[PDB]
C-alpha cells in the first residue's frame, strides 16, 4: 500500500538508521567532524569545562554528574565527554583539529602580525559528490595537491595516486570501468541476479560522455537501466533519467520530445528558477529567483561548423524586442571558460553573430594553483645607460650565494629546487648612486618534493622562512652584500621591503600563479577563495600574460597550450577568430 | 698492473653471441676483476680511488690549506674544514652548500635529519581529516624476500672466521662482478651449483 | 648509432667499396659522405657478402625505413624482422647511424619517400583501442618488442599506424601494440600476454602491464577455439570425434565469469572383470561423447553398506574446467582427487575447478584414479605387480599432453597436483625415470603428502602377506598367484571393499596398501632415486594441515568397524600403538623413545586422550616431518624452487571431508552449495590463497603471475623461498594475515629425522 | 643498481598510526618518543630499543654503563665454560658501582668507570673510595678549566654539603 | 596544591583550548614555532609539561584541579545542592614538628585515618 502515517528516517544495508548517496553520505560525517571541531573551540571560549577534564577522560576516569552534584546544562559535560571517553583516532584528530583552531583565530585576533592565515581550501578532505549524491571518479586534496581515482562505490583505484601535477587526472566512470574490464577479461555483470546462465550476462554499454546506456542488452534480451547507475530495472521504449526520477528535492519537469530535462525547472516552495544541462544537472550561473530565468538557445549558428560547445552550453533570453537575443556562454559544473566573461549578442534577422561569435572550445577543465611567488625589494649603493647588464650580473650574484635554490633537509640526499629564472631580477633608477632591485622568487609546485614539503603551507614557509627570504634579509640588513664589477664595488644598503600585495611590508607574503601555458581564471586577491585558478588555454587560443587570447583572424593554433599562432597559407585565411584546425 | 693471459682459463658466463665491443667481452669483465682483487689486496677496496680520495691524495702530496676529508668508502664527509680557517658543509660531489658556512666548531652538517619531514608527514596525516583516502618503515617486498627467507643473514657474516664484513665490501664486491642486472641474469642463467661460480668469473680460483 | 640491427624499406643514395682502407679510416670517410650530401639522413657502415667473407662497405641513405631487430629489447619475445646472415652491422664500429635529429627539416629539393604501401588494410575496428586507465606502467616486462618508424618515411600518423597494426596482425602471439611519437620517429610497442587483475569481494578490475607510457593502445581481441562459442561447446578430440560440455557463470564478488566445463570425460577403458588388477587400456570410443554430467567415482575403505549410486569400478574419468576468452597456450593443473562424497550430488562435481581457473584464468583438470586394492593390489612380484593406479595416472596425464591444445592449453605448462593419499601416491611420479623422460609435468602441488613418507612404498614380502590375507578374509586360495587372481577377478567389488575396509583397520592389522617396486615404472625406492643428481628441474609448492592425521584420514574405516561390531578393547589400543609407529618404522627401541617423546599410554582405557596424543605423534611421523624433508631435498640440491605453506588448525568446518588448504586453494567459500556457511573473512582469505596457487602453476612462483614480469604481489604479503638452512626455513602460514613463520616444528622433526632415523640405522 | 640494492637490504634490518615523532630544535630525534600512553627511546635513526618501551610513564633511557654492561654481557655468552671476562656492575639509576674487580683485583673508578691510580687492591681487602661528591666535584674542576680553555662541595667526610654555592671555584 | 589552582585559574580565563590536554595525554604536542604562537608569561609549556608525563601525579592533578571548578561555579551560579567541603578536607599534608622533623602520629582528617 505504501501509506505515510508514521515517523520515517533512512537506514543503511544492514539497518544502522542513518536518502542520502554513497557519497553525501560518506560526506555528511566530515561536516559533522568540522562542526564538533568548532563546538569544541565555542566551548573553549566561553570557559564551560576545566581544562584537565579531556586528559582525565584519556586516562578513562569520568566524574559522574550525580557526584559531582552538578546540576545539567543545555550543553551536558556528557556531550563533550563521549567524544574524548573512546580514546580513537577520531577523537585524536578532533582534538588536533580544534588545537590548530583556536590558535589560529586568537593569534589573528590579539595581533596578526607574524603571517597570513591559510587559504580556506586548505582543510578536512571532503568527499567530491556528483548532482545524484555518487562519487565523482576524480578524487582531489587540496591541501596536498593529491588526486586520485575511486570506483563507483568510492573505493581507492590502486596506483592512481598524483602529486602535484600540471593536469588533474582522468578516471573512468563507473560504467567504462565495467565495460573496460569485461572486454579484457570477460568478468561480467549479471541480468538477472539470480542464478544466471551464460546467456544472461553482459558487458556494460556505455554513452560517451561515461552514462550508461538507456538499453542494456545480452543474448537472452535487453532491457533499461538508470543512466546514473547501471542498477537498472525502473518499472515505472526506456525511461529517460528524468522519468526515472519523476516516477533531486523537488521532481523535475521535463520536455515530452525524449524526456530530457526541460531547460527551465522551479522549486514550487523556495522562489529559484533555473536552467539545466541535457544531463540535468544545474548551469552552476543561472540560478535567477525568479521567473523565467533565461534559458533560451540562440537563433544565430556556432562560428565555425561546430554542432556544440562542449563542456556549457549558450544560453539567451527570451527573444528580445529590438532584434538582439542578448546571450552569454554558460560553462557547466567542473568546468570554466577560459576567455575571460563576453557578452554575446546575435542578429535573429540578418541570423549571424552581430558581436564577437561565442568559442565553442572555451569551457576547460580548471586545475590548481600551480606556482607561488615572493617578492623582495632593496637598493644598491651612470644613468640613462643600459641597466639591462645589470639584471644579469645580480642573477649571477644571487645564484652565486644560493639565493635561487631551495634545500630541503631531506633524510638522505637533498633535493634542490630552482626560485629563479631570466625575469627574477628587474631593476629600476631611483636616483643617483642608488639603484633599485627588484627580486622574485618562483616556486613551481611540480618541483616540490611532496615527501619533504606534504601541504602547501610548507612550500610557503620553505619560500618565505629562514632558508629563503629568512636568510637573505639578515644578509642584506647585515652589509655584506656587495658585487665585483671591473674592480668597482657596489654595496647594498640595509633596507629591504617585501610586497604584500600593493603594499610593501616588513615579512613576505606569497601569491599563487600558473604555469606558462595556462590562463588565470581566478584573481590574485581571491586566490585564498577558489583553489581552481588555472585553465589551460584551448585550441583556438594562445597564451600572453596570464590571459588566453583567441587566434586573430587570418590565424589558426591546434595544439593547447601554445605561445603563438600559425598563420594560414597564403591563399586562405579564417572567416573568424579562434580557429582551431588546418 | 701488467696481467698475464698464459694461464687464464675458459668460462662458462657468456653470451649466444660474440660482443659488439671489447668492453662487452668476457675477456675485459675477467681482466678487470683481477684488477679489482688485487686492488682489495694492496690497498684495503674492491674499487679504484673515489674523486674525494684523489683530491686527498693531491692536497697533502703539494701540502694545500684545504685538505678534502674523506670517509672510507670514499665518499666525502659532509663536514670540510680549512687549516685554522672556516668550517662548511658539502654535497655528494664535495661542492659547499651554501649557506653553512661556520667558524669554530666543526659544523652542524644535518646529516640524518628524518625528524622534522617525518613530523611533518604525520601532521598532514592528522589533518586529513576522518575518512578518505590518504595522501625506518620496510620498503615494499624487501622484508618478506630477503629477510623472512633467511638469505640475507649468511652473506652478512664470516663463515668459520669472526671477521664480519663492512657494508662498503659487500657493496663494492656486488658492483665490481656484477656491473649490470643483465650481466647477473646471465651468470644464473649459466651457474649450476654456486661452488663454480668464482672460478667462472676469475677464470680461476685467483681469490686464493 | 642505430640500436636497431635490421632496416626495412630503406631508401639508399650511394654505395662506396671501402675494402681499400682501414676500419677506422672507411668509417670517417662514411661520415664526411653523408655530411656532403644535403639530403642524407645517415648511412650503414657495414660488410656485405658476409656468407663469402665480407666486403666493408659505405652506404648512405635519405630514409631508414622501418628499424627493427634491437639488440635491447626482443630478448624473450621477439616477433619482428631478424637474423640476415649475409650480413654484418654488429662488430665495431658497424652500424646504422643517423644524422642528429633535428626540427628543422631537408631543403626542399630532396626527393620525397615513403614507406611502401600496405598490400591489404587494417579494419582499426577489429582492433579495441584501451585509456590509459586500463593500463599499469611494469618497467619489469621482458616479452616485448620494438620497432621504429622515421617520422619523413611516413605521411601522417595514421600511415605508421597501420603499419604497426599489419606488423602485429601477422604474429598470432602479439596481442598488443602501442604506439608513441618521439622527436625523431614513431616507436611502436609489441606485447605478449600481460594481463593484471585486482580480485575482491565486490568486481574484478583487470588491467594490462607495459613497459612505458604509450599514446594509443591497440589490443587483439581473443577468438574461441574451433568447437566453443556457444553454451554447448564441442570440442574435436583427434581420432574420437567430439565431445560435448556444457557452459557455467561462476560468480566471484559481484561478477560473473562463463567457464565451460567437459564432465566425465574418459581416459581408459572400464577397469572390469578381466582388466581389473590390471594396466589401463585405452578406450575406443567414436562419435559424440556426452560430457555434461559427473560419472561415478572410484571403490574406497569405508562405502556404505547401502551402496550409492556414484560408486563403481568403472571410475576413469577426468573433468576439464576451460574458462571462455582466455590468452592462447593456458598454463594446466592436474589435481587428482577420489571424492569420498555423501553431499555432493548426480550433477555437480565434488572439487569444482571453475573458481581457481577463472580466478587464475587456467584450466583445471580434475582426475579420478584406482586407490585401495583396486588400484594397488600386488603379490611383490612379476605375476601380480601391482602399482596399477600408477598408472592410471600416467594415462591421464598422457592424454592431457594428447588433448590439451584443443581446449586451448600448453602441454609445457602442466602442474601435478593431489592431497593427503595421493599426494603420497603422486609424488612417485617425480621419482621415475618415464615420468621425466615424458616430461608429463613442470611443475607439482603436493597437499599433505611426500615421497619421503615411511608409508609411500610398501616391501615386496609385505605385499605378499597383505595379498593372501584379503584372499583369506574373501575364501580365495592363495597357493598360487594365478589362482588368488582368478578368484579374487569374480568376486563382486562390495565384497571385495568389505573385507579390504575390515583388513585396514590400525587396531587391526594395518594392511595399507600403496605403490610397490616393481622393476618397471618404479626401478627403486624413492630415497636411492633422490640422492643421484637431478636431471630436470621441477618446482615444488608443498604444505601440510594442522588437522590432518591417520585416524582423520580413515574415519570412514573406523565407522565401518563400529558398524561391524568391533570397539577400541584394550588389545585394540595395543595394536593401534604398534601399528602405528611400528611396522618396518619401529624397532623395540623407537616404540619406547616415541613413547617417551609423545607421552603415549599404551594399557590406559581412555580412547579419548589416547587417539589425541597418537594422532600426534602420527601426525609428525608420516605427515608433517616428511613433507618438511621433501623441501628440505629438494631446495638443498637444487631440483627446483621450493615453496611452503602450513594450514594452522580449524574447527569450523569438520561436515567436510575437504581439509583447510584444499578449501581455499580450491575456493569452496564461494561454491554455491555452500551459501550461508562462510564468512567474509573466509571468503576473502580464500580468494587470496586462490592468487598464490595460481601464480605458482602459472609462473612456478606464488607471488607472480608472470615469467617475465616481477611486480611486485599486492593481494597479499609475498611468500618467501624455502632455504633449508638453520635460522631460515621460512613458510607461508595459512591464516587470515597471511604471516610468513620460521621453523616448523623444528624440535618435533629433529626427533624423527636425526635420533629416530639413527635408532633404525642400528 | 646492484650495489644500490645491497645498501637497501643492509638498511632494511629491523624496519617496521597518527604517531607524531617529536624532534630537537637541531633537528635530531627527541630520545624518548611517546604515542597513546606508551614511552620509548630511541637512537639516532629513530628506532625504538629493545626494552625501553614503559606503559604510562617515561623511561630513563641508556647510560654509559648500562651500555657497556650490556655489551659486555653479549659476549660472556661466546666464552668457554668456567671462564670470566669482565662485566661492570651498575647501579639502578644507570651509575657505575664504586668499586669494579676481576681475576680477585679490585679497583675504585670515577662516573667514567675508568680506574683511579692509587686505589688497586686485592679481592678481600676492604679499599676506601672517594665520595661521589668529591668525584662530580673533581670532575667539574675540569669542566670549567676547558671552557675557559659551580663545582660541587663537600660537608666533612665528603657527604655532600647542604649548602652549595654557584661561581668560579675558591 | 598551588598547580592545581593555577589550572582552575587558566581554565576560568581561556588561554588555552579544552582539547590540548587531552592531546597531550596521546603523546601529541604542537610546537610553539609551528603554532607561530608569539610566547606569552603563562606559556604553553609550563601547563603541557604537566600532563606530557603521563605520570600519575598528572592524573592526581587533573582530578583535583577538576573536581575545583566545578564546586566553586555549582556554588556561585546556584548553591542550591548541598554545603560546600569542610576547607580542612583536603590532600593529606605531613605534620611537622618545630624544627621540620616528623610528628610519631600522622593523621589524615578527610578519612579519619591515623598511622
Ligand atoms: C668484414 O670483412 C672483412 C673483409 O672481408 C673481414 O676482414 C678479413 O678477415 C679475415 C678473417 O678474419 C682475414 O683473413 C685471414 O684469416 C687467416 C686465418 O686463417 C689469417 O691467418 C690471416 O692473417 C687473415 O687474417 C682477412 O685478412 C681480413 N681482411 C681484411 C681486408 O682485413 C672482417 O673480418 C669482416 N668483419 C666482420 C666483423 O665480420
Ligand atoms: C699457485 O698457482 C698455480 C697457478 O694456478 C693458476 O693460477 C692461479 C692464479 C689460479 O687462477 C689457479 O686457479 C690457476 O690454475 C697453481 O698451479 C696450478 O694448480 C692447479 C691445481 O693444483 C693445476 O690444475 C694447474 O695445472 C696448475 N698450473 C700451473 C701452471 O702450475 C698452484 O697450485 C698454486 N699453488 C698453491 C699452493 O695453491
Ligand atoms: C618593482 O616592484 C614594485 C612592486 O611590485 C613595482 O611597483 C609597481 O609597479 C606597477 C607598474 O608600474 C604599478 O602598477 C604598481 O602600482 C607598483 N606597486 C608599488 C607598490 O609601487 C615596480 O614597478 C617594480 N620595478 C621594476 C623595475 O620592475
Ligand atoms: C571569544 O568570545 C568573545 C565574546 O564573548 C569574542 O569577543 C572573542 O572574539 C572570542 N574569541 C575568540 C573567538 O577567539
Ligand atoms: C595520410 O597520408 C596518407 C598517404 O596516402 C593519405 O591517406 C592522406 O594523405 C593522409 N590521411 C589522413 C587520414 O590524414
Ligand atoms: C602456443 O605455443 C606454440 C609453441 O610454443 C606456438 O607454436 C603456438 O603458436 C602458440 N599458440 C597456439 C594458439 O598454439
Ligand atoms: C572567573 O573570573 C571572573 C572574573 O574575570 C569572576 O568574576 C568569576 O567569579 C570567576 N569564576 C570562577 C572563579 O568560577
Amino acid at each position: 500500500a505504501h501509506f505515510d502515517l508514521r515517523s520515517c528516517w533512512c537506514v543503511d544495508e544492514a539497518g544502522q538508521k542513518l536518502c542520502p548517496g554513497s557519497c553525501e553520505e560518506v560526506k555528511l560525517r566530515v561536516l559533522q567532524f568540522i562542526r564538533e571541531a568548532e563546538e569544541i573551540v565555542t566551548y573553549s571560549n566561553s570557559s564551560r569545562f576545566p581544562l584537565g577534564e579531556s586528559f582525565l577522560a584519556a586516562k578513562g576516569i569520568r566524574l559522574t554528574d550525580e557526584e559531582l552534584a552538578f546540576p545539567p546544562l543545555s550543553p551536558s559535560r556528557e556531550t563533550f565527554l563521549e567524544k574524548f571517553l573512546s580514546g580513537s583516532d577520531y577523537a585524536i584528530r578532533l582534538a588536533a583539529q580544534s588545537t590548530f583552531d583556536f590558535y589560529q583565530r586568537r593569534l589573528v585576533t590579539l595581533a596578526e602580525s607574524p603571517r597570513a592565515p591559510s587559504p580556506v581550501w586548505s582543510s578536512a578532505y571532503l568527499p567530491q559528490c556528483d548532482a545524484f549524491g555518487g562519487w565523482e571518479p576524480v578524487q582531489c586534496h587540496a591541501a596536498t595537491g593529491h588526486c586520485w581515482c575511486v570506483d563507483g562505490k568510492g573505493e581507492y583505484v590502486p596506483t592512481s595516486l598524483t602529486a602535484r601535477s600540471r593536469q588533474i587526472p582522468q578516471c573512468p566512470t563507473s560504467c567504462e570501468r565495467l565495460r573496460a574490464s569485461g572486454l579484457l577479461s570477460s568478468w561480467k555483470q549479471a541480468g538477472v541476479q539470480a542464478e544466471p546462465s551464460p546467456k544472461d550476462l553482459f558487458i556494460p554499454t556505455c554513452l560517451e560522455t561515461g552514462e550508461f546506456a538507456r538499453l542494456q542488452a545480452s543474448e537472452a534480451g535487453t532491457w533499461c537501466v538508470d543512466p546514473a547507475s547501471g542498477e537498472g530495472v525502473p518499472p515505472g521504449q526506456c525511461p529517460s533519467l528524468c522519468e526515472v526520477l519523476q516516477s533531486p528535492g523537488y521532481s523535475p519537469a521535463c520536455r515530452a520530445e525524449d524526456g530530457g530535462f526541460s531547460p527551465v525547472q522551479c522549486d514550487p516552495a523556495q522562489g529559484s528558477c533555473w536552467c539545466v544541462l541535457g544531463s540535468g544537472e544545474e548551469v552552476p550561473g543561472t540560478r535567477v529567483a525568479g521567473s523565467q530565468p533565461a534559458c533560451e538557445s540562440p537563433q544565430c549558428p556556432l562560428p565555425f561548423s561546430v554542432a556544440d560547445v562542449a563542456g556549457g552550453a549558450i544560453l539567451c533570453e527570451r527573444a528580445s524586442g529590438a532584434a538582439g537575443q542578448r546571450c552569454q556562454l554558460r560553462c557547466s559544473q567542473g568546468y570554466r571558460s577560459a576567455f575571460p566573461p563576453e557578452p554575446l549578442l546575435c542578429s535573429v534577422q540578418r541570423r549571424r553573430w552581430e558581436s564577437r561569435p561565442p568559442q565553442p572550445r572555451a569551457c576547460q577543465r580548471p586545475q590548481f594553483w600551480q606556482t607561488l611567488q615572493t617578492q623582495a625589494q632593496f637598493q644598491l649603493l651612470d644613468y640613462s645607460g643600459l641597466l639591462l647588464a645589470f639584471q644579469v650580473f645580480l642573477l649571477d650574484e644571487l645564484t652565486a650565494r644560493g639565493f635561487c635554490q631551495i634545500q630541503v633537509k631531506t633524510a638522505g640526499t637533498p633535493v634542490s629546487i630552482p626560485v629563479c629564472d631570466d625575469s627574477s631580477v628587474k631593476v629600476e633608477c631611483l636616483s643617483r648612486e642608488r639603484l633599485g632591485v627588484n627580486i622574485t622568487w618562483k616556486l613551481q609546485l611540480v618541483d616540490a618534493p611532496p615527501a619533504s614539503l606534504p601541504d602547501l603551507q610548507d612550500v610557503e614557509e620553505a619560500l618565505a622562512g629562514k632558508y629563503l627570504a629568512g636568510r637573505f634579509a639578515d644578509l642584506i640588513q647585515s652589509g655584506t652584500f656587495q658585487l665585483h664589477l671591473d674592480s668597482k664595488t657596489f654595496s647594498a644598503d640595509t633596507s629591504i621591503r617585501f610586497l604584500q600585495g600593493d603594499r610593501f611590508g616588513i615579512s613576505p607574503r606569497t601569491q599563487f600563479g600558473c604555469l606558462e601555458g595556462f590562463g588565470r581564471v581566478v584573481a590574485a586577491s581571491d586566490a585564498s577563495q577558489d583553489a581552481l585558478g588555472c585553465v589551460k588555454c584551448p585550441e583556438g587560443s594562445y597564451f600572453q600574460d596570464e590571459q588566453c587570447i583567441p587566434c586573430p583572424a587570418g590565424f589558426y593554433q591546434e595544439q593547447a597550450g601554445s605561445l603563438a599562432c600559425v598563420p594560414c597559407p597564403e591563399g586562405r585565411t579564417t572567416v573568424y577568430a579562434g580557429a582551431f584546425s588546418q | 698492473l701488467e696481467l698475464l693471459l698464459d694461464e687464464i682459463y675458459d668460462t662458462i658466463f657468456a653470451g649466444l653471441d660474440l660482443a659488439s665491443t671489447f668492453a662487452e667481452t668476457t675477456l675485459y669483465r675477467i681482466l678487470q676483476r683481477r684488477f679489482l682483487a688485487v686492488q682489495l689486496v694492496i690497498s684495503g677496496r674492491f674499487r679504484c680511488p673515489t674523486k674525494c680520495e684523489v683530491e686527498r691524495f693531491a692536497a697533502t702530496s703539494f701540502r694545500h690549506p684545504y685538505v678534502p676529508s674523506c670517509h672510507p668508502d670514499g665518499e666525502y664527509q659532509a663536514a670540510q674544514c680549512q687549516q685554522g680557517g672556516p668550517c662548511w658543509c658539502v654535497d655528494s660531489r664535495g661542492q659547499e652548500i651554501p649557506g653553512t658556512r661556520q667558524r669554530g666548531e666543526p659544523p652542524s652538517c644535518a646529516e640524518d635529519q628524518s625528524c622534522p619531514s617525518e613530523r611533518r608527514r604525520a601532521f598532514s596525516r592528522l589533518r586529513f581529516g576522518p575518512s578518505g583516502y590518504f595522501s625506518a618503515s620496510c620498503p615494499p617486498s624487501i622484508k618478506e624476500l630477503f629477510l623472512d627467507s633467511g638469505i640475507f643473514q649468511p652473506m652478512l657474516q664470516g663463515r668459520d672466521t669472526r671477521f664480519v664484513a663492512p657494508e662498503s665490501l659487500l657493496k663494492e664486491a656486488i658492483r665490481g662482478l656484477f656491473p649490470s642486472r643483465e650481466l647477473a641474469r646471465l651468470a644464473l642463467q649459466f651457474t649450476t651449483n654456486a661452488k663454480r661460480l668464482q672460478q667462472n668469473l676469475f677464470g680461476g680460483r685467483f681469490l686464493v | 648509432r642505430l640500436p636497431f640491427q635490421k632496416l626495412t624499406g630503406i631508401s639508399i643514395r650511394n654505395k662506396v667499396p671501402m675494402s681499400d682502407k682501414s676500419i677506422s679510416s672507411g668509417f670517417f670517410e662514411c661520415e664526411r659522405l653523408c655530411d656532403m650530401d644535403p639530403c642524407c639522413t645517415g648511412f650503414g657502415f657495414l660488410n656485405v657478402s658476409q656468407l663469402k667473407g665480407g666486403e666493408v662497405t659505405c652506404l648512405t641513405l635519405n630514409s631508414l625505413g622501418l628499424q627493427t631487430c634491437s639488440e635491447e629489447y626482443g630478448g624473450v619475445w621477439r616477433i619482428l624482422d631478424c637474423g640476415s646472415p649475409d650480413t654484418e652491422v654488429r662488430t665495431y664500429p658497424f652500424g646504422w647511424y643517423q644524422k642528429p635529429v633535428s626540427p628543422s627539416d631537408a631543403p626542399s629539393f630532396c626527393p620525397s619517400v615513403a614507406l611502401p604501401a600496405l598490400t591489404e588494410n587494417v579494419a582499426l575496428d577489429s582492433w579495441q583501442s584501451l585509456a590509459l586507465s586500463s593500463v599499469i606502467v611494469d618497467p619489469s616486462i621482458r616479452n616485448f618488442d620494438v620497432a621504429h618508424i622515421s617520422t619523413a618515411a611516413v605521411g601522417n600518423f595514421s600511415a605508421a599506424r597501420d603499419r604497426c597494426l599489419w606488423e602485429c596482425s601477422r604474429h598470432q602471439d602479439c596481442l598488443v601494440t602501442t604506439l608513441q611519437t618521439q622527436p625523431g620517429a614513431v616507436r611502436c610497442m609489441f606485447y605478449a600476454d600481460t594481463q593484471s587483475c585486482t580480485h575482491s569481494l565486490q568486481a574484478q578490475n583487470c588491467r594490462l602491464l607495459l613497459h612505458e607510457e604509450a599514446t594509443y593502445i591497440y589490443r587483439k581481441p581473443n577468438i574461441p577455439l574451433p568447437g566453443f562459442g556457444t553454451s554447448s561447446p564441442s570440442v574435436p578430440i583427434a581420432t574420437h570425434g567430439q565431445l560435448l560440455g556444457r557452459s557455467q557463470a561462476i560468480q566471484v564478488g559481484t561478477s560473473w565469469k562463463p567457464v565451460d566445463q567437459f564432465l566425465g570425460v574418459p581416459y581408459a577403458a572400464p577397469p572390469l572383470g578381466e582388466k581389473r588388477f590390471r594396466a589401463p587400456e585405452h578406450l575406443n570410443w567414436t562419435g559424440s561423447w556426452e560430457a555434461t554430467k559427473p560419472r561415478a567415482r572410484c571403490w574406497q575403505p569405508g562405502i556404505r553398506t547401502p551402496t550409492p549410486p556414484g560408486v563403481s569400478e568403472d571410475c576413469l574419468y577426468l573433468n576439464v574446467f576451460v574458462p571462455q576468452n582466455m590468452p592462447p597456450n593456458a598454463s594446466v593443473l592436474v589435481f587428482f582427487h577420489n571424492a569420498a562424497e555423501g553431499k555432493g550430488s548426480g550433477d555437480r562435481p565434488a572439487v569444482d575447478g571453475s573458481f581457481l581457473a577463472a580466478v587464475g584464468n587456467l584450466i583445471v583438470v580434475t582426475a579420478s584414479y584406482r586407490t585401495g586394492i583396486f588400484g594397488f593390489l600386488s603379490s611383490g612380484s612379476s605375476e601380480l605387480s601391482g602399482n596399477w593406479g600408477l598408472l592410471d595416472q600416467v594415462v591421464a596425464l598422457t592424454w592431457v599432453q594428447t588433448h590439451i591444445q584443443a581446449f586451448g592449453g600448453d602441454p609445457r605448462r602442466v602442474t601435478l597436483a593431489a592431497d593427503r593419499g595421493g599426494a603420497d601416491i603422486a609424488s612417485i611420479h617425480l621419482v621415475t625415470t618415464r615420468a621425466a623422460n615424458s616430461r608429463l609435468f613442470r611443475r607439482a602441488v603436493l597437499m599433505g603428502g611426500s615421497a619421503l613418507s615411511p608409508a609411500a612404498v610398501i616391501r615386496p614380502e609385505r605385499a605378499r602377506q597383505q595379498a593372501a590375507a584379503l584372499a583369506k578374509e574373501v575364501g580365495c586360495p592363495s597357493s598360487s598367484v594365478q589362482e588368488m587372481v582368478s578368484c579374487l577377478r569374480q568376486e563382486p567389488a562390495r565384497i571385495l571393499n568389505d573385507a579390504q575396509t575390515k583388513l585396514l583397520a590400525v587396531s587391526g592389522p594395518f594392511h595399507y596398501w600403496g605403490p610397490v617396486v616393481d622393476g618397471q615404472y618404479l626401478r627403486e625406492t624413492p630415497a636411492r632415486v633422490l640422492q643421484r643428481a637431478p636431471r630436470v628441474k621441477v618446482d615444488l609448492l608443498i604444505g601440510s594441515s594442522q588437522d590432518d592425521g591417520l585416524i582423520n584420514r580413515a574415519k570412514a574405516v573406523k565407522q565401518f568397524e563400529e558398524s561391524q561390531g568391533r570397539t577400541s578393547s584394550k588389545t585394540a589400543f595395543y595394536q593401534a600403538l604398534q601399528n602405528s609407529l611400528g611396522g618396518e618404522a619401529a624397532d623395540a627401541g623407537v616404540q619406547a623413545a616415541a613413547t617417551w617423546y609423545y607421552s603415549l599410554e599404551h594399557d590406559s582405557d581412555d580412547x579419548a586422550s589416547f587417539s589425541r596424543a597418537l594422532e600426534q605423534a602420527t601426525r609428525d611421523y608420516f605427515i608433517i616431518c616428511p613433507v618438511i624433508d621433501m623441501a628440505s631435498h629438494w631446495a638443498r640440491t637444487v631440483r627446483g624452487n621450493v615453496f611452503m605453506y602450513h594450514a594452522p588448525e580449524s574447527y569450523s568446518h569438520s561436515s567436510l571431508e575437504l581439509l583447510t588448504d584444499v578449501l581455499y586453494a580450491f575456493g569452496l567459500p564461494f561454491y554455491p552449495a555452500y551459501e550461508g556457511q562462510f564468512t567474509l573473512e573466509e571468503k576473502s582469505l580464500s580468494l587470496k590463497i586462490m592468487q598464490y596457487f595460481s601464480n605458482f602453476i602459472r609462473s612456478g612462483n606464488p607471488n607472480y603471475p608472470h615469467e617475465f614480469s616481477r611486480r611486485a604481489p599486492e593481494f597479499a604479503a609475498p611468500w618467501p623461498d624455502f632455504v633449508p638452512r638453520d635460522g631460515a626455513e621460512s613458510y607461508k602460514e595459512l591464516s587470515v594475515l597471511l604471516p610468513n613463520r620460521q621453523g616448523l616444528k623444528k624440535a618435533d622433526c629433529s626427533f624423527w629425522s636425526k635420533y629416530i632415523q639413527s635408532l633404525k640405522a642400528s | 643498481d646492484l650495489g644500490d640494492v645491497m645498501e637497501m637490504v643492509f638498511s632494511s634490518q629491523g624496519c617496521g598510526s597518527l604517531f607524531v615523532p617529536a624532534c630537537t630544535a637541531e633537528g635530531s630525534y627527541e630520545e624518548v618518543q611517546c604515542f597513546a600512553g606508551d614511552c620509548w627511546c630511541v637512537d639516532a635513526q629513530g628506532r625504538e630499543l629493545a626494552g625501553s618501551r614503559v606503559r604510562g610513564g617515561r623511561p630513563r633511557c641508556p647510560t654509559e654503563c648500562e651500555k657497556q654492561r650490556a655489551r659486555m654481557q653479549s659476549l660472556l655468552g661466546s666464552q668457554p665454560a668456567g671462564s670470566s671476562l669482565f662485566v661492570p656492575a651498575c647501579t639502578s639509576k644507570g651509575n657505575f658501582l664504586p668499586v669494579q674487580c676481576f681475576n680477585s683485583e679490585c679497583y675504585c673508578v670515577d662516573t667514567e668507570g675508568q680506574p683511579i691510580p692509587g686505589t688497586r687492591s686485592a679481592l678481600g681487602e676492604p679499599k676506601k673510595c672517594p665520595s661521589p661528591c668529591q668525584l662530580q666535584a673533581e670532575r667539574a674542576f675540569l669542566g670549567t678549566v676547558r671552557t675557559l680553555v659551580y663545582i660541587p662541595q663537600c660537608s666533612a667526610s665528603g657527604q655532600w654539603s647542604p649548602v652549595q654555592c654557584d661561581g668560579p671555584p675558591e
